[PDB]
């Protein structure tokens, strides 16, 4: 392994004779030469010698060759490798040379291999010495945390001050303090609408004046007509909440007037102008004045502001009103003579839709894109319906149909809605087969469907409960021959699920996802990778691969029965709020964003989800950190179930104990040391850690807003590069959590100890709470803008997914607009209590951050991690 | 004289001083005991646990449950009985107050109502009930009445802990989980609302448990979440009579002797204690149990 | 069977045996995802952890099975198994002297001796690997004949040009097995007799009557096992059976026959 | 890319690791000035 | 299989906690040690109905048989080492015996679907043998269904809380008891080797000059019963820790180590013997121990060889009370004899 051969390296480990730069640097690279010689590796002897005839290779290698002599090494020699390294960085304390390089060193052994047993004190006044601000931060960090002293705060105070953190640098003197202790008349009616309030019936004239002055004196400017339009739209909510039906006809066409120049000024940012025109429109499409108002705004219009907005008219695709329909038509045949490639996905959704109305509607516009091309929609849907089928694999239907009629027999015996349920599950296996994976299922397990069928058969013309009993013992045995084997379909192959996506290449459709500003260019798709992963989320999703005309892949997760366009609607809050962002010079400033991923809705009962690349979770993140320790991954609640052996079958108050107990016993640091290790350097952990808390804080206040609860480690998602957080369903949203049975909530977004310990040392009160400001200010400067969007989706029948006729429906959707005002406002909890919006961040940090407010939760929310 | 204990053991177990052993366990290895109350007289033992109270028999061999009632989707936190055993009554995680009979029992009627309740008590004319709530509430029912009740409100929005009663018909103390509690005076003719408050005693900051004080009207003893039990003065000069810590784990529910003079201490330290108030000594200590022990009850 | 181990194999003999009196029994043993096989009398199986492989000894599969045999082995040195089984069985009928010795067993010693059984190369040499050949092409050899010797006649033609083709032509005899008329039946016939009139002129008259005079399915193996001598030493294996052949199994000149008629054979197909 | 080609020392362990970074860099002699400096 | 029944195991534990004979309360609990031969589904059914609190507060009884009978049962209570094959292993028989006896149902079905009603017959006679064969099914599912929750971790987390409990039986009457004491450490030395291994290192050394757990009492109890005033319980413990002097003599690459440590018997190695701790801690996945020894003498360091795992001859014992006379009195008690 290694002879006697280390005689020879004393002198050049100790020597104390050099005074000189030149010389410390040849005394490095003289020791660095010999290091190779008593290594241990077959691989490091034999480079000797090539070391020796170049230098630069060396370098690199540094780390292996320190490796490999650091524990073939002996102890009384560790020390005195210590103090020869030690007098190395104190020696040449002006110029910064190599000593950087070797404090590199000394940290990348020090991530996992037994970190050598210098004082941190040290190691922080040698990169103080050595220029390594970064380096030294984190070593006094470190110190800080081990023991916290004024100069320790002020170092890094002096620290964040030179590397330009203010925030940080505020936020460590914080918690020292806490711990150790025309456009005249615009101006005008602004002026006026600040200090009077509206809804009188003398404001609105005297702002409509003010408006219309204004506009005569500037009759092209953009927020003159747009005032003047929004104006007529509050006298026209009044009359309607009073009723009249005779002054809002002097109100509507100056409102769809002003509306249409200042779309057609703008042309940009058009989303809120158009849906509100929309809004209008379907409130009063009965008034012939704003028909010809309309119909002569239509060439003073452009398309690309409806290509841009195109959603909610899919949405509302179904109209009761003869005009408003013809309107709605020609305005889609428009859209279909300017790029149609944006909307043939929504428009089979429509076609497959369960609304008879919108089929007989849509058979419009299957006869009008049959004279454009009719290759494209015929294509779209072959391309289509193997997807959903794909989407629902073909096991499902039946398990699902069988699980859901069993927890309901078990619950109240209802026969009639057993037979309801298989009534539509046995119709294809008489209709026809239609592909191998079907075929492999039919003769495989089709004589006891079938023997089930004659019992149900039996059973109806007999009522026979021996029997009924006997179909449901062949009910439990199909489901064991069913779930046993579930989750043994790792993968699935499309040339046995539905071989002609294979055969159909060269596909001359839009790629599906993201879209650009206006007309978009066309990517064609290549083929389809017949491989996929399948993800265990209780529905098995899988993961969807494109091969596009471009040469690249486009990659998606693919969910299944349900109606998941939510999301899609929730995806233009994230434009919009981006939007926001980018206008608020303060918030460009601080380079806040938003990663919104691409996402289609494919069906009712299917669709596809943006994966972000190049990114971990940060469910997965731990268990590689906890393997390399060899040290169980549920530890923390292994040690508490010791001695609560019905954790979950527990009142209120006894669980908080033994919650602080684990919480005492067990160190919450994993993520804080795994972001250092995976580091490349101290700058790339400095921007790591910039990217996470600012990523994490204007997420979860935009899900504050938002009403978007239900979060747990497996939807967080790191960045493997920056460290930005992508979350995933996001199905529960204005607060709709506080209302479901299974354990409400009482912490509006998860900020756990976890997160606390990866803060700095700063705490939560520090930079995150300083972006708090700046988030809450920029949030409650457009109160207007962002209740117009989400004025659109309230009353109508396709949200009702995480709150369950039509007067009942309002009457909830606007108990929810009366309790996001409030949310917002931050008089929610106290009449009397106006918070303003830092005692609201001050209200909302402490009771997210109360012990109490997090521990009562469902299991599902994994409420400990 | 017979005391019972139960905790995470999942076996429910008497002790005997007179020998410092256990005499008998029952298993109930399905949920998680919360409370337990033995009868008067000694005939039938019941408890708080999950959707289910039953009846177990003293003098039985350890036999399968006596009786059992459910009722409640939430889980149970307090059952309360009567001198003439008539009426049974519990609390659970619903507010809704049952009422049940022993001796081959029928189906009486069931009353629904919101904000549940944690702690409950029945006064001794055996016709009113007070319920506490979680948020600072007090609940006032009677069989008289059918829909009609009285709201009385300590605090605002606050999580009221428990409470405790007199049995000479006098004195009516509060728990609050920031170690709050109000005495409110309530005199002769009690089929009223007449509860007059007298003062306002912060005896501690942290979470708190049940408070049990004895017949006789002379003190008032508490257990906190701080390995705190402390007994203060309701009738003379109203001051702290003794602190008590020293216990390895945070004491649970305590019960109190015949002569107002004795105490116990269940924890989950492993152990069980019985002291002597005027001598602030260990009179008892019995132990073997493996797991934390949380809900005593004990008669003479 | 589906990945066995000992308790597996337990009634994988003994449930055959006990339902079939004297009749012989086949006993396929295929092992390519299993280490070499023990000198000293050792066959390695699954145990049902996955995590290592369990010895079973040739008394102990033996005992489990009766004294007919037909056994055909896969493995990789499938030759000191059969120096130890001959060990083992002249040892046993020395035992049958039998002072105090004898083990109870389903079925007489007496009947031992003569059982059949194959093997797989010819000493510890290694299998074939190549992306060119089948993996398990003994048993290729001893159930599909026709479909490999057509495959291995194409990848060992020199006129590889002008052909219609890791590389494996995509040939198909058309037919089936069973009808005369058909081309796949009339190379089954053909093949049927030519491996006969070699087998007849090589090997002596009772030893001819033992192998091809008395059962179909031991005629059927031992002629697709000619086969196999014919074209397992051209990728280094020289199987062994029970009884010696003889080496002029490979080394009578007919093969020429037989290069005829896959010629003749071949060119009538591309030329259809 | 790659800033330092020290990351590739993360992922993988300490034991088996030692081969690899030799071998990854010295697969880089290729080049004629380490072709012409290593015969 | 067939004998295990909780109704039986609740019997059991009826007539444990109150039987006045004390034979059948040596014997129930013999069923019991014998029933928890190695069978994990038994072992956590029994685990959940409570009869390890009950078989562990009989520890604590008058005569010693029933103690020793209990010390037996706790010896038989180890979990179990192929335990993830042995979990298959009855899955698989549990799966053939429900299709077996699903196949029999409906063999039996079509059988009464004669088209003949035969009152007062055969039909008669088969109902109650219909739904016995569908009560036979159902337990098969229960056993099925309890089968998916094992959790190895809760098996070994009450044998370890078990261990430290019959403990405190140092200080018992019998030799019998002793004996019993010193093969069920035996076995646990068999067992959890490696905790023994990397726990001699560390005692002996800090002799010459981590610890601190519940097993170090073990560690210490085993050499406390080394000393015992009896005869062959002397040599038994001589021979039990006659494992660990050979087994650290060589430890492959620590014997020179070992040696170098040895030579101070007669006045990055720490890193080595650290690293084993976690090995097993991982695999793992009040506590008085009070160290209490008079050390007024100290270990210096039939059968030839050694099984490490020692035989228990107490059950044979026990099977040879039932061949002395019951009926009739015994030899020295009757009306007449040498003795009288």
């Amino acid at each position: 392994k290694l002879p006697v051969n280390q005689n020879i390296l004393k002198n050049a480990w100790y020597c104390s004779q050099q005074k000189t730069k030149e010389d410390w640097q040849e005394w490095i690279r003289r020791l660095s030469i010999q290091l190779l010689k008593e290594s241990p590796s077959a691989c490091l002897r034999s480079c000797s010698s090539l070391v020796s005839v170049y230098y630069p290779l060396a370098r690199e290698l540094f780390n292996a060759s320190f490796s490999s002599c650091w524990v073939e090494l002996q102890t009384s020699y560790q020390e005195d490798l210590i103090q020869a390294l030690c007098k190395a960085l104190s020696s040449s304390e002006n110029p910064p040379e190599i000593y950087q390089m070797l404090l590199n060193l000394v940290e990348f052994m020090e991530h996992d291999d037994k970190p050598l047993p210098i004082p941190i004190h040290t190691l922080g006044k040698y990169a103080q010495k050595c220029h390594a601000f970064a380096k030294a931060l984190h070593y006094k960090e470190v110190e800080f945390l081990e023991e916290p002293k004024n100069s320790t705060i002020e170092a890094l105070i002096s620290i964040n001050n030179q590397l330009h953190q203010t925030d940080s640098a505020i936020g460590i003197l914080k918690h020292a303090q806490q711990h150790n202790e025309a456009r005249c008349f615009l101006k005008q009616g602004e002026w006026r609408v600040c200090l009077q309030p509206k809804w009188r019936l003398s404001n609105p004239d005297s702002i409509l004046g003010s408006y219309l002055l204004a506009t005569h004196f500037d009759n092209t400017w953009y927020k003159a007509w747009h005032n003047w339009a929004l104006a007529n739209f509050e006298v026209i909510s009044m009359l309607t909440s009073v009723s009249s039906s005779n002054l809002i006809h002097r109100h509507v066409i100056p409102a769809i007037k002003g509306f249409f120049h200042s779309i057609s000024l703008s042309e940009s940012s058009s989303l809120q102008d158009a849906l509100r025109l929309l809004t209008l429109w379907f409130t009063f499409g009965g008034i012939p004045e704003a028909t010809q108002a309309m119909h002569e705004g239509f060439n003073l219009i452009q398309i690309g502001t409806w290509l841009e907005v195109l959603p909610q008219l899919i949405s509302r695709i179904h109209q009761p009103n003869q005009i408003v329909s013809r309107s709605l038509l020609s305005l889609l045949s428009d859209l279909g003579k300017a790029h149609p490639q944006a909307l043939v996905y929504p428009l089979m959704v429509a076609i497959k839709s369960e609304s008879l109305s919108r089929q007989k509607a849509a058979l419009s516009i299957i006869e009008k894109m049959r004279i454009h091309s009719p290759v494209l929609v015929d294509q779209a849907e072959l391309v289509s319906h193997e997807l959903i089928r794909m989407a629902v694999l073909w096991h499902e239907q039946w398990y699902e149909g069988l699980d859901d009629a069993s927890r309901q027999f078990f619950g109240e015996h209802n026969t009639e809605k057993m037979f309801a349920a298989l009534e539509p599950l046995y119709e294809m296996l008489k209709r026809g087969p239609e592909t191998l994976r079907e075929i492999s299922f039919q003769n495989s397990f089709g004589r006891d469907l079938n023997d089930a069928y004659e019992w149900l058969m039996n059973y109806k013309k007999s009522k026979d409960v021996s029997n009924l009993n006997q179909a449901w013992d062949i009910y439990y045995n199909v489901f064991r021959k069913i779930g046993k084997q579930l989750p043994q379909l790792q993968t699935l192959e499309l040339q046995h699920v539905s071989p002609k996506l294979l055969s159909a290449h060269d596909l001359e459709l839009a790629v599906p996802g993201t879209r650009a500003s206006g007309g978009k260019p066309i990517v064609k798709i290549s083929k389809f990778e017949p491989v996929f992963s399948v993800i265990s989320s209780k529905q098995r999703p899988r993961k969807f691969c494109i091969k596009g005309s471009d040469g690249k892949d486009y990659k998606y997760v693919l969910k299944g029965h349900e109606d998941i366009r939510q999301d899609s609607l929730v995806m233009q809050l994230f434009g919009l709020v981006n939007t926001l962002l980018q206008n608020d010079a303060e918030c460009f400033r601080r380079h806040l964003d938003i990663q919104q991923y691409p996402a289609i809705p494919l069906s009712p009962k299917s669709g596809l989800l943006g994966w972000v690349p190049n990114s971990d979770t940060f469910h997965v993140l731990i268990r590689e950190h906890r393997e390399a320790k060899k040290i169980p991954l549920n530890i923390e609640h292994w040690v508490m179930l010791q001695m609560a052996p019905d954790y979950d079958n527990l009142t209120l108050l006894q669980k908080v104990e033994v919650f602080t107990y684990a919480l005492n016993n067990t160190e919450g640091q994993d993520l804080y040391k795994v972001l250092w290790l995976k580091s490349r350097s101290s700058e790339t952990w400095l921007e790591r850690r910039t990217t996470y808390t600012r990523s994490l804080a204007v997420m979860s206040m935009t899900g504050y807003i938002l009403g978007l609860g239900d979060r747990h480690p497996s939807n967080l998602m790191l960045d493997r590069i920056t460290g930005k957080v992508i979350h995933i369903d996001f199905g529960d949203c204005f607060e709709a959590a506080i209302l479901r049975e299974k354990f409400p909530e009482k912490v509006p977004f998860r900020l756990t100890r976890m997160l606390t310990y990866a803060m700095e040392v700063s705490g939560i009160e520090g930079s995150f709470r300083i972006t708090c400001e700046n988030v809450m200010k920029v949030l409650r400067d457009n109160k207007g803008s962002l209740m117009a969007i989400l004025e659109a989706f309230a009353f109508d029948p396709l949200i009702n997914w995480g709150f369950d006729k039509n007067a009942i429906r309002n009457a909830r959707a606007m108990l929810v607009l009366k309790r996001i005002t409030d949310k917002l406002t931050g008089n929610d909890i106290r009449r009397f209590n106006d918070l303003d919006v830092p005692e609201q961040v001050d209200k909302l940090i402490q009771q997210a951050t109360s012990v109490e407010n997090l521990c009562q939760h469902y299991i599902g929310w994994c409420p400990f991690w | 004289v017979i005391l019972v204990s139960a905790g995470y053991d999942h076996t429910i177990r008497f002790w005997e001083a007179l020998t410092g052993v256990c005499s008998r366990t029952i298993q109930h290895s399905d949920s998680q005991v919360n409370r337990l109350e033995i009868t008067n007289d000694k005939k039938l033992l019941a408890t708080a646990g999950h959707q289910n109270v039953r009846l177990y028999d003293i003098r039985t061999t350890n036999p399968n449950p006596v009786a059992s009632f459910e009722g409640h989707r939430g889980n149970v936190t307090s059952v309360s009985f009567q001198q003439d055993n008539r009426w049974m009554v519990t609390s659970s995680e619903d507010g809704t107050i049952k009422v049940w009979d022993v001796r081959s029992p029928s189906i009486p009627r069931n009353y629904k109502h919101n904000a549940p309740v944690n702690e409950v008590v029945i006064h001794p004319n055996q016709g009113e009930l007070i319920s506490c709530d979680r948020d600072g509430n007090i609940r006032i029912w009677d069989l008289g009445e059918n829909q009609c009740t009285h709201q009385l409100t300590p605090e605002d929005d606050t999580s009221l802990q428990s409470l405790s009663m007199a049995s000479d018909g006098s004195m009516l103390a509060a728990a609050n989980t920031k170690g709050n509690c109000y005495v409110w005076e309530m005199p002769n003719h009690t089929d009223a609302s007449h509860l007059k408050p007298v003062t306002k005693f912060r005896a501690h900051s942290t979470y708190i448990t049940r408070i049990l004080l004895s017949s006789d009207v002379k003190h008032l003893a508490t257990c906190s979440a701080d390995h705190t039990a402390r007994v203060w003065s309701i009738d003379d000069d109203f001051k702290l009579e003794t602190t008590l810590d020293g216990h390895q784990r945070w004491v649970w529910d305590c019960a109190f002797s015949a002569d107002s003079a004795y105490l116990v201490t269940a924890s989950s330290d492993h152990y069980v204690r019985l002291w002597d108030l005027s001598t602030r000594e260990i009179v008892r200590q019995y132990g073997g149990h493996h797991k934390g022990a949380v809900c005593v009850a004990l008669n003479d | 069977s589906l990945d066995p181990c000992v308790e597996d194999v337990k009634r994988f003999c003994n449930s055959l045996r006990r339902t079939s009196k004297e009749d012989r029994i086949l006993f396929h043993y295929n092992g390519h995802g299993v280490p070499k096989p023990t000198k000293s009398g050792e066959i390695w199986v699954f145990n049902r952890g996955y995590t290592q492989y369990i010895p079973v000894s040739l008394y102990d599969l033996q005992t489990w099975l009766g004294a007919p045999c037909i056994f055909v082995y896969d493995c990789n040195s499938a030759e000191n198994i059969l120096i130890n089984f001959q060990k083992f069985v002249q040892k046993r009928i020395k035992d049958d002297e039998e002072g105090n010795h004898d083990v109870a067993a389903p079925s007489p010693t007496s009947a031992y001796q003569d059982c059949f059984q194959l093997a797989s190369c010819t000493s510890d040499e290694l299998l074939l690997m190549s992306p060119e050949l089948p993996a398990d092409l003994f048993s290729c050899c001893l159930t599909c004949p026709i479909e490999i010797s057509i495959r291995i006649f194409l990848m060992q033609s020199p006129l590889k040009d002008s052909k219609y083709k890791s590389k494996i032509p995509n040939v198909n005899i058309p037919g089936m097995l069973s009808d005369r008329r058909t081309p796949l039946g009339e190379l089954n016939w053909i093949f049927t007799a030519i491996t006969d009139t070699i087998a007849w002129t090589s090997l002596p008259r009772p030893l001819f009557k033992k192998l091809f005079r008395h059962d179909l399915m031991i005629a059927a193996l031992f002629r697709n096992f000619l086969l196999a001598k014919r074209i397992m030493p051209w990728y280094n294996c020289h199987p062994v059976s029970d009884p010696e052949l003889p080496d002029s199994i490979t080394t009578h000149p007919m093969w020429k026959s037989w290069d005829l008629a896959m010629d003749e054979v071949l060119t009538k197909i591309v030329i259809d | 890319i790659d800033i330092a080609l020290l990351m590739q020392g993360v992922s993988p362990s300490n034991d088996e690791y030692y081969p690899t970074v030799v071998i990854h860099n010295l697969m880089k002699i290729l080049n004629d000035p380490s072709l012409s400096i290593h015969h | 299989k067939n004998c295990f029944s909780l109704e039986l195991v609740n019997k059991l534990c009826f007539y444990i906690d109150n039987s006045e004979i004390p034979l059948l309360r040596q014997w129930c609990v013999i069923l019991l040690g014998l029933l928890f031969a190695d069978n994990p589904l038994n072992r956590f059914v029994c685990m959940n109905t409570g009869a390890v609190e009950i078989l562990l507060k009989s520890l604590k009884d008058p005569v010693p048989e029933v103690r020793t009978a209990s010390i037996f049962a706790l010896k038989h209570f180890i979990s179990g080492f192929q335990d993830a094959e042995v979990i298959l292993r009855l899955q698989q028989e549990f799966e053939e015996q429900y299709q077996q006896l699903h196949s029999q149902l409906q063999h039996l079905q079509n059988q009464s679907h004669l088209q003949q009603q035969q009152s007062q017959q055969q039909q008669q006679h088969l109902e109650q043998q219909q739904m016995k064969i569908e009560k036979q099914i159902r337990h098969c599912q229960v056993m099925q269904n309890q089968l998916e929750v094992i959790d190895l971790r809760k098996l070994k987390r009450q044998e370890i809380g078990n261990l430290i409990s019959i403990l405190p039986l140092i200080n018992d009457g019998s030799s019998l008891v002793r004996k019993e004491l010193v093969v069920y450490f035996s076995h646990i030395v068999s067992r959890y080797s490696n905790f023994f291994i990397v726990v001699v290192f560390n005692d002996l050394l800090e002799e010459i000059k981590s610890q601190g757990s519940i097993f170090y009492t073990v560690w210490k109890s085993l050499l406390i019963l080394a000393e015992d005033p009896f005869l062959e319980n002397k040599e038994l413990s001589k021979q039990v820790i006659d494992y660990i002097l050979l087994e650290l003599s060589a430890h492959k690459e620590l014997g020179g180590p070992f040696a170098v440590m040895e030579k101070f018997l007669l006045k990055p190695m720490r890193t080595s013997l650290a690293k084993l701790f976690q090995s097993l801690g991982f695999s793992e996945s009040s506590n008085t121990s009070m160290k209490s020894h008079t050390s007024k003498k100290g270990p210096s360091g039939h059968t030839e060889p050694l099984q490490l795992p020692l035989n228990s001859s107490f059950l044979d014992y026990s099977r040879e009370y039932f061949q002395e006379p019951q009926m009739k009195k015994q030899e020295a008690d009757e009306p007449g004899s040498v003795e009288y």
